[PDB]
RNA sequence: GGCCAGCAUCAGUUUUGGUGGCAGGAUAAAUCCAUAGGAAUGUAGCUUGCCUCGGUAAGUAUUAUAGCCUGUG
RNA sequence: AGAACUGGCGAUGCGGGAUGAACCGAACGUAGAGUUAAGGUGCCGGAAUACACGCUCAUCAGACACCACAAAAGGUGUUAGUUCAUCUAGACAGCCGGACGGUGGCCAUGGAAGUCGGAAUCCGCUAAGGAGUGUGUAACAACUCACCGGCCGAAUGAACUA
RNA sequence: GCAGUCAAGCGUUAUAGCGACAUUGCUUUUUGAUUCGAUGUCGGCUCUUCCUAUCAUACCGAAGCAGAAUUCGGUAA
RNA sequence: UUUGCUCCACACAAUAUAGAUGGAUACGAAUAAGGCGUCCUUGUGGCGUCGCUGAACCAUAGCAGGCUAGCAACGGUGCACUUGGCGGAAAGGCCUUGGGUGCUUGCUGGCGAAUUGCAAUGUCAUUUUGCGUGGGGAUAAAUCAUUUGUAUACGACUUAGA
């Protein structure tokens, strides 16, 4: 029901997340995806690397600059997985794709916003325990992405700032809960409890 | 402090006497007792107090509760009812925050328009009192 | 799939079955009626020539070996299943490698023979060391210095991996001869010996321990009671 | 479908000077009475030399489970068609009803042996009266005294597309 | 790390129709050879069933009854 | 077969304390502390008393129970390492060129330096892993001793030292020079 | 009166809920009650072994301080 | 390949099989409403990321025509079966002990003793032990396994089928 | 290739008929001695790329591989 | 190129087109584990409690929200100033100080609504390269043509000239 839905991409399966997001964009929901470098693909790392190398094989023989373009970043890998599910050569498909933003890490202003998850695409809820899986950041680094360390350092700095913010918020929440718990005996509180609130 | 320490990781156990909450079907929202284990996925349940018939059910159709009591394996419906009454399972369930949450959900769903207006008014009064108390500390 | 595969050998001797145990059972129960004194003997780690020597010296009697459980079942485990009266004590006195000696010879003669009989034996693991052994420095000989080295043939070079790995003895090969840099003490007199030390002593051929047949007790046909002998039971 | 057990009693058509033909009874698992009568005539022609056009159906009666709320161990003896010939098979099913045990067996045949309803013959379903006569480990493991087991890694079903909290698999 | 060319799994219409024709010819030849060739043309009780003794007693009783049911 | 429950036992001697939380095992004994990360296997650790620890798999298959036995063996090896230690003896032999083995310090990193293997001018260097000690033997010719609490580290260091001196492009039936592990055992020799 | 609608009562076709009365089967089987037997994945009790002051290990005991199964009504 | 008969197509649009001469459904005035066929219901894409019981992990699985590659061949992958055997007078593994005597059997060999070879391949004593299953020696020695026993204590092995 | 042999199986209650792996004979006999009818499409120059079924270069495994050289094989374009 | 160009307040004016109509409401990590509270000997610590969905939480009454009279409290909240700190991943936002000025439905009152006629989105939200009022701020280059050859088919490039 949010005007913009911010999805934390960590722990999600790429195909199922791409399917649900493509349907949301076609229905007309604005979606931002963050932390694409923490996405997961089921199956082993060598298998997924082999599939990407087959994709790398694909190219136009007489002029490589016309051929399929092999974008290495995890956000672009996810974008390819979603563009394959959107009919992107039509005006409707282009308009649906223009309701989507994908980023590595969490840049501003989304670092101060609420981030949600998609349970039907979550790895711990979908995959059977013991099945191997692949991390998108490692796959992208193996196929040529060169910004994993920069993203890691920036994410660590963001995590420190967010931990300090959460500590202050938890102290305030404890104070509010203490102030609210001492008024549970009032007649107003009894009436609200009778009505269910 | 020269003793080994291992985390327990407590789980609800599928066993005879385990109290289950049925979440779908004809008897959704009621309590029953596990009388006998059939296999990894199916058990036998009996719910004589809430009107749940003695039946074989899939474990995915119920959710285990922390409550448990003493029950012989394969006990008939009358024995299950007697043991349920002796252990007083219903009161111990009603005292839990889970059942209070269920009751609150049902009460809020059953509220009317006038009652929602009264809830808003009472919330405003409580908000004024709570904010006044909180600003001092 | 994914199981261990059993090694296949083409030999001439096949395995025994229940019929052999049945034959031993029947022979024991016939000898119980045939003879008069039934002795229980302990013969652990006995050499077959020594056992055959005992059999030859006891001509006319019977010595029956086999599975201890089979012999006890033949004698009768309890009182309601015993072949003869008060035989359950003799049956439960069996332990380990048990031999049943059926005879008509005098009790005093049997005791005298089993107290005066002894043979040299290899030192066994978990037994007291009868001597102190140290392989001398230099070329290792087959006797390891027990006899003069000039008399002794040098140790064959093929045993060097066995001495280095199994026996854990630091050895080298110089011009096809097994050599050690310093004298190697293996066992000390009056000390419990393990499997490796027993193997080293057996390989060098030192036989200073003694084998004495142990006599637990015996049962008499006419008196129908068991008398404890307590012979070589130290 | 959901199997039901029927008894079908039939006979040859009575003829001149040969009256009162002998009655034959079969216990048939089927979803309905039309299928039950078809199976009865098929098996009667396969075993005896009786044809449907020469015989008649005297009675067909549904057989209910005597104690449907009692957990039981079942031994199921079946045979199936093959190019080599007819092969026996014995299975053990822990269930509270003969029809549900038969349904479990049919699903197991469809999953493992790639078999079909018309090719599978139910020869005998017998309750194992004594626990010592059960001889399959996957059934014997549930007959142990004071049996308890957890259900680790619980997956809950969400009715909404987006969740505002990271899920937990505790139980 | 040089990945080779993968074999296609896209169905070819001509191959599919040719397979249909080849299968029909194979079935006709199998029927002809089965009719033409010259070759000569009850597993009992499974051992794992518990009440084998009861089954054997019942079938022995049935045999003993049917021995005399036709004679007299 | 999907067994309902499969378990293994781990016996803890008196001087050893073992702490387990989310499959991060810490073992403390007289000789020091060891840590293991077992988050790649789904097992449940239970404590019944201060001398026994159970490890269990619920509703598992063949690979799962194999991993269960492997986990038990790894924890037993950690306990053995903290209570007795591990000690590998290696011998180096040569035909004509005396092999020279030394301990060197390259920015405080403790390398093992091998010179004159088959007369080579190349200097071979094997780093010493953290927690293992290297000592040239007494009254034994051409012997190295590697000791430590981690059997994996000690054995891997010995394997690296053995493999750094492979003979290349020669008949190994004739050329017998090399560094070979001669003995494996424990540091403590009370009995 | 021309344009566009809204509601009500009907008619034709159709879709989707709630609720009532009957009939058959083993005149459902069950649950439940009564009665008679039986065993163990053996409840109370008893014995001995030796265990953190009695919780257990193994023999006995078929309802006892739990219960279960089968037959009949 | 040669005969007999009957269907589909040419003259024919429509739904489905991604795409199509013979495949599945269905034959056609202009429209509205309802229900379906065949095929489908993660997204492209209208329609359950439905429910339920099992199987599978593929260093380019599979989602296929049911023909061929295909020897129903190979695999210490996995699951379910069938038929035979061993088993508390002791199951599979493991460790330890025994593993003998005539005898270094006869011929041959520079040498050949169970083990380079050629033919006999026996008897005794046994719980059991081959005129020897392999390593080894110039020959012996030594080890081993065939077999038996002691400790351990509950199931296990083999051959097939899917 | 033809003709035959054997038998792990398949088949049978009529030792009929199929039949994997093996194997024999002819082609082809012992002392390393001493060109025979393509009936209708071929080869170059320049220049690019691809396959691997690898000749060389890299790294490995085996072999009476002493060394040197070489043989067989694996990954590899 | 008939005072051109640019922001700061305030009047008139129009303006809000892949689709506002209460609020995109910020820990991290694990899931065969965690969140919160509390205590100590601060740890892989003890005790208590929670989940089983956001079906939440916060806001939400007044001519689309008027005009006035009080009671209680010293709280909440809007606007324009103002104090200081933080934020560079695309920071363009987060927190905070002090007065001012309003409102307050925390509670009690009094006046007004009608006729849009029985419904018809029945129009309610930032930005405005438009003008009028005005207080302030600053007074450039590029191209053609000429010219060089480190450049060049032509364009282009590289130089120089008040
Ligand atoms: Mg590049
Ligand atoms: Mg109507
Ligand atoms: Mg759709
Ligand atoms: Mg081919
Ligand atoms: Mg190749
Ligand atoms: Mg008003």
């Amino acid at each position: 029901v949010e005007p913009v839905v911010v999805i934390d991409g960590k722990g999600h399966l790429v195909g199922r997340l791409a399917s649900v997001v493509a349907k949301q964009l076609l229905n007309g929901q604005k979606i931002v995806v963050v932390r694409a470098e923490e996405l997961n693909i089921s199956g082993e790392f060598f298998r997924n690397k082999l599939k990407y190398h087959d994709f790398l094989r694909k190219a136009t023989a007489f002029n490589k600059t016309r051929g399929p373009f092999h974008f290495r970043a995890p956000s672009r890998i996810f974008y390819k997985a979603l563009r394959g599910m959107v009919s992107h050569k039509t005006a409707r498909g282009k308009a649906a794709l223009e309701r989507l933003k994908v980023f590595e890490g969490i840049p501003p202003p989304y670092d101060k916003k609420k981030r949600v998850v998609v349970p039907q695409a979550l790895r711990v809820l979908r995959l059977k325990p013991g099945r191997k899986y692949t991390t998108l950041g490692k796959l992208s680094t193996s196929v040529g992405w060169k910004y994993e360390d920069v993203v890691a350092k920036l994410e660590a700095k963001r995590k420190v700032s967010s931990a300090e913010y959460y500590a202050k918020k938890r102290a305030f929440t404890k104070k509010v809960a203490s102030a609210n718990a001492t008024a549970a005996e009032s007649d107003v509180a009894k009436q609200l409890a009778a009505l269910g609130y | 402090s020269t003793d080994s320490i291992v985390k327990a990781s407590n789980w609800r156990l599928v066993e005879v006497g385990r109290v289950v909450l049925i979440k779908k079907g004809q008897s959704a929202g009621k309590l029953a007792a596990i009388v006998e284990i059939i296999d990894q996925k199916k058990v036998l349940i009996d719910g004589p107090k809430a009107g749940v018939p003695r039946q074989a059910i899939n474990l995915g159709q119920v959710v285990l509760t922390p409550l448990t009591f003493a029950l012989p394996r394969g006990a008939r419906t009358a024995t299950v009812s007697k043991k349920w009454a002796a252990a007083a399972v219903c009161e111990k369930w009603a005292a839990s925050s889970w059942a209070k949450k269920i009751a609150q959900r049902e009460r809020r769903a059953a509220l009317t328009d006038f009652e929602r207006f009264q809830v808003m008014v009472l919330r405003k009064q409580k908000r004024y009192t709570v904010k006044k108390a909180l600003a001092k500390a | 799939r994914s199981k261990r595969s059993k090694l296949v050998t083409l030999a001439q001797t096949d395995k025994k079955g229940r019929e052999n145990k049945e034959r031993i059972f029947d022979e024991v129960r016939e000898a119980l009626d045939t003879y008069r004194y039934v002795w229980v003997l302990h013969l652990d780690d006995v050499r077959t020539p020594v056992l055959q020597e005992i059999r030859t010296s006891w001509a006319g009697s019977k010595l029956i070996m086999g599975k201890r459980k089979v012999l006890q079942k033949a004698l009768g485990e309890k009182r309601e299943e015993e072949y003869k009266e008060n035989l359950y004590q003799l049956s439960k006195l069996c332990s380990g490698v048990t031999g049943l000696l059926f005879t008509d010879e005098d009790v005093n003669t049997v005791k005298e023979y089993f107290k005066s009989y002894v043979r040299s034996d290899y030192s066994r693991p978990n037994t007291k060391a009868p001597l102190t052994f140290t392989i001398p420095e230099g070329i290792v000989y087959s006797r390891g210095g027990q006899i003069p080295a000039e008399e002794d043939v040098p140790m064959i070079h093929s045993l060097e991996p066995t001495m280095r790995n199994k026996f854990e003895i630091p050895t080298k090969i110089k011009a096809g001869k097994i050599t050690i840099d310093s004298p190697y003490l293996v066992c000390t007199e009056g000390e419990k010996l393990d499997v490796r030390q027993a193997l080293i002593l057996k390989q060098f051929g030192i036989a200073a321990s003694e084998f004495k047949v142990k006599v637990s007790a015996y049962y008499d046909n006419d008196s129908s009671t068991v008398e404890s002998t307590n012979i070589n039971m130290e | 479908a959901h199997f039901k057990e029927y008894q079908v009693i039939g006979r040859r058509l009575p003829t001149e000077s040969v009256p009162e033909p002998k009655l034959f009874r079969m216990r048939i698992f089927a979803s309905n009475e039309v299928i039950a009568k078809s199976r009865y005539w098929y098996f009667l022609q396969k075993l005896h030399k009786v044809k449907k056009a020469s015989g008649e159906i005297v009675s067909i009666n549904q057989i209910n489970e005597a104690h449907p709320t009692k957990v039981k161990n079942f031994g199921v003896w079946v045979r199936y068609d093959s190019r080599s010939g007819t092969h026996n098979m014995y299975k053990e099913i822990r269930d509270v009803s003969r029809v549900a045990a038969v349904e479990t067996l049919y699903q197991d045949m469809a999953a493992r042996h790639r078999a079909r309803f018309r090719s599978i013959h139910i020869l005998k379903v017998a309750e194992i009266e004594k626990t010592a006569d059960v001889k399959r480990q996957y059934v014997k493991q549930f007959l142990t005294k004071d049996l308890k087991f957890p259900l680790p890694h619980r997956v809950q079903k969400s009715t909404k597309t987006f969740s505002y909290k990271r899920p937990s698999t505790f139980y | 790390m040089r990945v080779r060319k993968r074999q296609s799994r896209r169905t070819s219409t001509k191959l599919k129709e040719g397979i249909k024709k080849k299968a029909s010819a194979h079935r006709k030849k199998e029927k002809k050879m089965a009719k033409k060739d010259v070759t000569w043309r009850d597993p009992g009780i499974p051992s794992n069933f518990p009440y084998k003794a009861k089954i054997l007693e019942e079938i022995e009783a049935k045999k003993m009854k049917d021995l005399e049911e036709r004679e007299l | 077969m999907k067994y309902i429950q499969t378990e293994q036992q781990i016996e803890v001697p008196e001087g050893v304390t073992v702490s387990i939380k989310s499959r991060i095992v810490k073992v403390v004994g007289p000789r020091g502390t060891l840590t293991k990360n077992l988050k790649h296997i789904d097992v449940t650790f239970t404590k019944v008393n201060n001398q026994l620890i159970k490890v269990a798999v619920h509703n598992g298959g063949r690979k799962h129970v194999a991993a269960l036995r492997t986990v038990k063996s790894l924890v037993d090896n950690m306990i053995t390492g903290v209570t007795k230690g591990y000690k590998y003896k290696m011998r180096y032999v040569y035909a004509h060129f005396p092999i020279n083995v030394n301990i060197v310090e390259k920015d405080g990193a403790k390398f093992i330096e091998v010179r004159n293997f088959l007369g080579d001018k190349k200097i071979r260097n094997v780093p010493v892993r953290d927690g293992v000690t290297i000592e040239f033997s007494t009254n034994v010719k051409d012997e190295i001793v590697l000791s430590g609490n981690s059997v994996e580290d000690v054995s891997q260091n010995a394997a690296d030292l053995q493999q750094i001196c492979r003979v290349r492009n020669k008949d190994i039936r004739k050329f017998l020079d090399g560094i070979y592990v001669s003995h494996k055992g424990f540091i403590t020799e009370d009995l």
